[PDB]
RNA sequence: AAUUCCUUGUCGGGUAAGUUCCGACCUGCACGAAUGGCGUAAUGAUGGCCAGGCUGUCUCCACCCGAGACUCAGUGAAAUU
RNA sequence: GCUCGCCGGAAGACCAAGGGUUCCUGUCCAACGUUAAUCGGGGCAGGGUGAGUCGACCCCUAAGGCGAGGCCGAAAGGCGUAGUCGAUGGGAAACAGGUUAAUAUUCCUGUACUUGGUGUUACUGCGAAGGGGGGACGGAGAAGGCUAUGUUGGCCGGGCGACGGUUGUCCCGGUUUAAGCGUGUAGGCUGGUUUUCCAGGCAAAUCCGGAAAAUCAAGGCUGAGGCGUGAUGACGAGGCACUACGGUGCUGAAGCAACAAAUGCCCUGCUUCCAGGAAAAGCCUCUAAGCAUCAGGUAACAUCAAAUCGUACCCCAAACCGACACAGGUGGUCAGGUAGAGAAUACCAAGGCGCUUGAGAGAACUCGGGUGAAGGAACUAGGCAAAAUGGUGCCGUAACUUCGGGAGAAGGCACGCUGAUAUGUAGGUGAGGUCCCUCGCGGAUGGAGCUGAAAUCAGUCGAAGAUACCAGCUGGCUGCAACUGUUUAUUAAAAACACAGCACUGUGCAAACACGAAAGUGGACGUAUACGGUGUGACGCCUGCCCGGUGCCGGAAGGUUAAUU
RNA sequence: AGGACCGAACCGACUAAUGUUGAAAAAUUAGCGGAUGACUUGUGGCUGGGGGUGAAAGGCCAAUCAAACCGGGAGAUAGCU
């Protein structure tokens, strides 16, 4: 449910907070836990790569299982979790045999749900299958690009793909970005949709918020000097050229896809 | 006024120490200039 | 007008007297709509203007309390030439 | 030595970092000390740092470093696996008293504790480079129970007053005692026990996880403080023989209660929130390969061992960083009294200091302050500076507004002391007694004693009662930026930069992009509700016309066109 | 509850005076802003010169920055003093 703050001060008066009441209100699974220290956008070199990353809040990475190859054990919702390594919510599940696993909570998946995977999984959201099983025209997400690599598409807060056709070996799916990709038909695929679609219509409302996230703040280009940025500056507000990045490329509908080793899964790339 | 040298032992050793020169052939190449020159102090070590 | 050269534009308000300020007029030298336009409560060691209180800021300075300046003993520099 | 003055959330006390003999004693005064110097952090000589428990070393890991093979690179070399290093973090154990000119939780006295080796005895499933548990973790807030500590009374010792009074409701001082061991309380958490079974924990498992029955409600874990013991001891104000008037033996009374009370402890708790909060070992368990009249394991007793290095002194400063005995800078710990909301402020305690040139004089002028007739911004670029306002309670408070604000708007009234209500009230605390009981650190009743606001009425002193220090000037119109923030260290703090929000655009994951001759790494252990770039800059109403030029995105006929042949 | 309010420590540096061969190669005194946060601080670590870092001033990178410091080419060149 999405809450407007009440404006008792600056820097409340345009907050828009998403609370969820039936997330665990405790400590998460400390065997599926794991450290993940911060990097500043910085790599090995000792130089920043990613601009605007920076401090924020400490994590703890969770092990969520993207293969879901415990066939033919069915498993039972226990509780939904709140995850900061990404926008959409984690479910923890008991398998019968006493195993425990996070998966991406669907939809309308709750405490005490059933769920399984396998070719014979019966077609309900949360149960993974591989694609040639799934009807044609569903709706999935937590695609995998390869057979048993792990999904890899529609993992966000509220995305999914649709299964537009199914030819040969291969699938047709519909993006959430519009493209038409093919993949094999052995890939894994979970029925639904990844379940927090008011994710989007949170309102950080202050600079501070943006920080907790570990978003440092951006400058412009406009404002620097000829020696820092192609912007420049000038007497003034001038910005005479056409627009473009740092190191000089155009940025303003200029395509940067060169990669044509695949070049034959993309169909209707996207617009 | 804070000045510029904070004197710091372990810093001291670790930056400019006998055995953080013998680790790289450029810092080897200071010692051996040094003591053509027949400096009495090889480092900071003590 | 943070933009108006002519210019202290013209009229009105405030003052005994207002090139600033506020309100209108439009002949916009050379405003104008995300290098955004026009409004806007709150906020500001931010720019401009007007009141009450307050006063040595001033008319116009007077006296007083301390530290130097001045004299004695000891120590003893500097720029420049 | 007697006075005076200053600091007292330090200008006192104890450390880290850093320094490295500056520490104590004797001796010297050339140089050093901004003066003299008998003195010194100065010269010279001698002396001084005592640990199984404090710290380091050591075991363990974070960021990160190095890195056998390996991958990559003209050479040099780069990255990185297995590993190995790396605290600012985790990991066994000592307290009080006494003592030196200079060291002490290190020496002495008293009383304790921890981890290992070996041996004896009794009883025995032991075994890891593997599994599980544990270690193990955020912000804010709220109380309740306590202690450090303070105040008063009682008790003990002493005192009877340089000037009126002071044998009393009078004055001064003391009234201290640890770890450890036993007890397991306020309070926090969790339902226990037994049996059978299983696609999980790389194999195994009696352990962890899961499932199904039976049987009981009391089981366990954690836990400040208090009490007992430690202690027939130690300490103890002051006396008494020695007393080079520098000081040592012996002796040494009281040593209780109430109230108040922390920012410390219970609390790694409890409640709540979103931004969702290290790792590894020690430790506790489980078995595998193995070993079984062995070896190993648990318990008791005895015995042995616990090495090595640091330990002086300064440490908000004259000893560290600033060329100086320099109005500078420097992290942690301790936190008394009166007034006070307070770690502000004023005066004080313990303790420490008067800052290494003085002596006179009482001109101009400069610096830092006090007061001022009448006028009150006439000063000036400008109310610069100065003056002024200043506390608590109650009454009262406009336009405008995003309905929160504006607002402490503005403005007004009351504040001391004494008595009474009430020989000290409401409230807080709580003894004895009585009763109950699973007879305990228990429960109910009970109210002694102690502590103690606020208000009303009456009286009373001064020019003035928020009297000192301390402690908002207020209101009206308007430009700019929404706001809190950020910035030219050392002439610019702003209307500049960020900002939440908005838009365009790129990007299907071996993503775009960035650092790299490369390997590779960041992006991201993310996956289009995501990530990068660009412009705009809360919010409200809105964002019109132009694609010729430049750029970008598509097009497919024709023209032109490189190497090559 | 709060990048909420008043206000010490703590972190800053808006105004004035003094100082300017200073006590100090940027400080002192009286006022002033923030003060639960985009906060502040100790220890250690990483990024290297056409490079780093930068809530963006050409700021900062050991009192030095429109291209640090040290050594070398080097007795660079100087139609100029």
């Amino acid at each position: 449910a999405v809450v407007k703050c009440k404006p008792t001060s600056p820097g409340r008066r345009h907050v828009v907070k998403v609370v969820n009441p039936e997330l665990h209100k405790g400590k998460p699974f400390a065997p599926l836990l794991e450290k993940n220290s911060k990097s500043g956008g910085r790599n090995n070199n000792g130089r920043i790569t990613t601009r605007h990353i920076g401090g924020g809040h400490k994590q703890a990475y969770r092990i969520v299982d993207f293969k879901r190859n415990k066939d033919g054990i069915p498993a039972v919702v226990e509780r939904l979790e709140y995850d900061p390594n990404r926008s959409a919510n984690i479910a923890l599940v008991l398998y019968k045999d006493g195993e425990r696993r996070y998966i991406l909570a669907p939809k309308g998946l709750k405490a005490g749900d059933q769920i399984q995977s396998g070719v014979d999984a019966a077609i309900k959201p949360g149960n993974t299958l591989p694609m040639r099983n799934i009807p044609v025209g569903s709706t999935v997400h937590n695609v995998e690009m390869k057979p048993g690599k792990g999904g890899q598409l529609a993992r966000s807060a509220g995305t999914y793909v649709q299964i537009v056709a199914r030819d040969g070996a291969y699938v047709t799916l519909r993006l959430r970005s519009g493209e038409m990709r093919k993949v094999e038909a052995d890939c894994r695929a979970t029925l639904g949709e990844v379940g927090n679609a008011e994710h989007m219509l949170r309102v950080l409302g202050k600079a501070g918020a943006a920080r907790w996230r570990g978003v440092r703040p951006t400058v412009r280009g406009t404002a620097m000097n000829p020696v820092d940025h192609p912007h420049g500056g000038g007497e003034g507000r001038n910005f005479g050229k056409h627009p473009v990045t740092p190191w000089g490329v155009q940025t303003k509908g200029k395509k940067t896809r060169s990669n044509k080793r695949t070049d034959k899964f993309i169909v209707r790339r996207r617009s | 006024m804070k000045r510029t040298f904070q004197p710091s032992v372990l810093k001291r050793n670790r930056s400019h120490g006998f055995r953080a020169r013998m680790a790289t052939k450029n810092g080897r190449q200071v010692l051996a200039r040094r003591r053509a020159k027949g400096r009495a102090r090889l480092t900071v070590s003590k």
